[PDB]
């Protein structure tokens, strides 16, 4: 009976708020230069669905990662090409938010193929928009409407997420949809995009 | 005075009516929901945006901080998301939720907001 | 800019400055001269020889204002600003060649479906001024945009004779025809409808 | 380094704007991308500046004349938000649109040669 996921929860209390609106919750634990083994154990004991969150991380931490915890899900945040491209050859299940800190949005039709071959997904997060100026969000939207428009060309798996640092930043899966009607999508797709392809993405921890 | 006469049923507005809640710890009046509905249709939408909407607050209740509020019949998407964007207001942390959509307030209230105790 | 494309006019020029900006931009100018007592026969006789092109704008006028003024002066176009329907109404039934922004201080378009009709019965023209837009507020330009774009639909829809027009009263408040055709846009219009609201319908009210 | 120009299918669809600012006062190229910006946040939104995407592509604080680039189906839209400005900085401007293309040479060679461009 239709069930939504929020891919993108970093919060405790977030978690909390986000379970009860979404069936499933997935709790990215952020890492900058070393993933604790041991915060990462107790993560998934205490949450279940845990992804690794890899924040401008340097390629040889992204190789690390994906070479010894590919049993985890894997995500990567960074505003640089290079670690973007990178991230995705390595094959990491998804690059969030590129455009974040970029003056463009951090992704192109060469990029969009690679994902699509590679099976990486984009993620789309709310967050960057709810605490940033006018400047800031106009260019934002610009930038997820552009990527937006690459990733349904391609057909490159994405969803639409909170990215919640607090419970504040957590909201209502239908409302959560209107971000990608506003940014492009079809009422349908923005439906699927925190539904179906979540559901696909996690089917590799099968 | 003699007010207009309403407009005929092609010419007259289309609406649609949204069914909302407000998570916070702080409460809220009616007129602070009119007021952070109107700031942020005016920062999201502009004011050509909020012209085109039409975001307009049928009622607000203070006791389960849910409320009605009315816009275009074609563009409740911009507005939820202009709803969806609110963070805080005078000094008060918020969420608002959208609790479903329906063309006409009777509706709305029925399956809605009933259970809130509006009827 | 005076010849080549389509003749341009500006129906509500209400300042000298502003007259001699508005000619450089538009083929045709009409400076208006506002009375809310009475028409001063005089100043009202002068500027029609300094401008040319003239009308006679009556700024929340009385009734009896109004009757006076569309007989005695038969031969100068009569423009009414009020934000009172029963104003905007009799000045309707008046025969008056045009109702300048109804909206500016109510809260609707200053005009509904039957008073639409009844402008087209009494050949009144409605005005639309980029004025009250320019010096709004958010909330305020947002209202105004709102008001203007439904009274757009009921002026499109009942072929009421219509125009767009910077209302200017002041050099500063002046706009290019091109620029000023955006507004017309923005509100509803397609850009020919736009075009034709500052020449082709001018050109009718002038027709008298 | 440096994402890849999009497919012409892909890409956006962009019209140039000529414009002219009339006024007593002078502008830098700085104090003409913020107006433009401030306007078109106050009266098209966040939202309806990224659908728009207005972005000044250079201005000439000697003739005062500049191009301003904005998405091809919305050039109306910006024309509204740059009407609408009358003032920026203490001084009293109007801004006045001379002509629209589809590239930038273009735009040039048809409004703003006479102006001393290229
Ligand atoms: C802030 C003001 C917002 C006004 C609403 C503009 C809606 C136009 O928006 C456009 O609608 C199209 C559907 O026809 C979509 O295909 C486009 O992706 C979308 O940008
Ligand atoms: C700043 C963002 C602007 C987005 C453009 C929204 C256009 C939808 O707006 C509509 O456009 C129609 C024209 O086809 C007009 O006739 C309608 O009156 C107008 O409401």
């Amino acid at each position: 009976g239709v069930k939504f996921i929020e891919m993108d929860i970093r919060d405790k209390e977030a978690y909390e708020l986000a379970k009860e609106w979404f069936d499933e919750v997935v709790v990215s634990i952020k890492f900058n230069e070393e993933v604790d083994k041991e915060k990462l154990r107790e993560a998934r004991k205490e949450y279940g669905k845990v992804a690794i969150l890899l924040s401008n991380p340097k390629p040889s931490l992204v190789r690390d990662t994906v070479q010894k915890f590919k049993s985890y899900l894997i995500y990567v945040e960074s505003n640089d090409l290079r670690v973007i491209r990178y991230s995705i050859e390595k094959g990491v299940d998804a690059i969030i938010s590129p455009w974040v800190n970029r003056k463009d949005p951090g992704i192109d039709h060469v990029l969009a193929k690679l994902m699509v071959k590679k099976n990486v997904a984009l993620g789309f997060s709310l967050r960057p928009l709810l605490y940033s100026n006018p400047y800031e969000r106009a260019n934002l939207l610009r930038f997820m409407m552009k990527a937006w428009k690459l990733v349904e060309k391609y057909k490159v798996r994405r969803f639409l997420t909170s990215s919640a640092q607090e419970k504040w930043d957590v909201r209502y899966p239908r409302d959560l949809i209107s971000l990608g009607v506003v940014i492009g999508m079809e009422i349908p797709q923005a439906k699927a995009s925190i539904s179906m392809y979540p559901e696909i993405i996690l089917k590799r921890l099968k | 005075m003699r007010k207009l006469k309403t407009l005929p049923p092609t010419l007259r507005d289309k609406n649609r009516y949204i069914a909302f809640e407000i998570i916070s710890d702080g409460d809220f009046t009616k007129d602070e929901v009119k007021e952070l509905i109107w700031k942020s249709s005016l920062e999201v939408l502009g004011e050509t945006g909020t012209a085109i909407v039409k975001p307009w607050l049928i009622k607000f209740d203070p006791n389960t901080k849910t409320g009605i509020v009315r816009s275009d019949r074609e563009y409740v998407e911009y507005l939820r998301f202009a709803l969806m964007l609110v963070s805080e207001f005078n000094g008060k942390r918020l969420i608002i939720r959208t609790l479903g959509v329906s063309g006409t307030i009777k509706r709305l209230k029925r399956k809605f907001l009933a259970k809130y105790g509006w009827k």
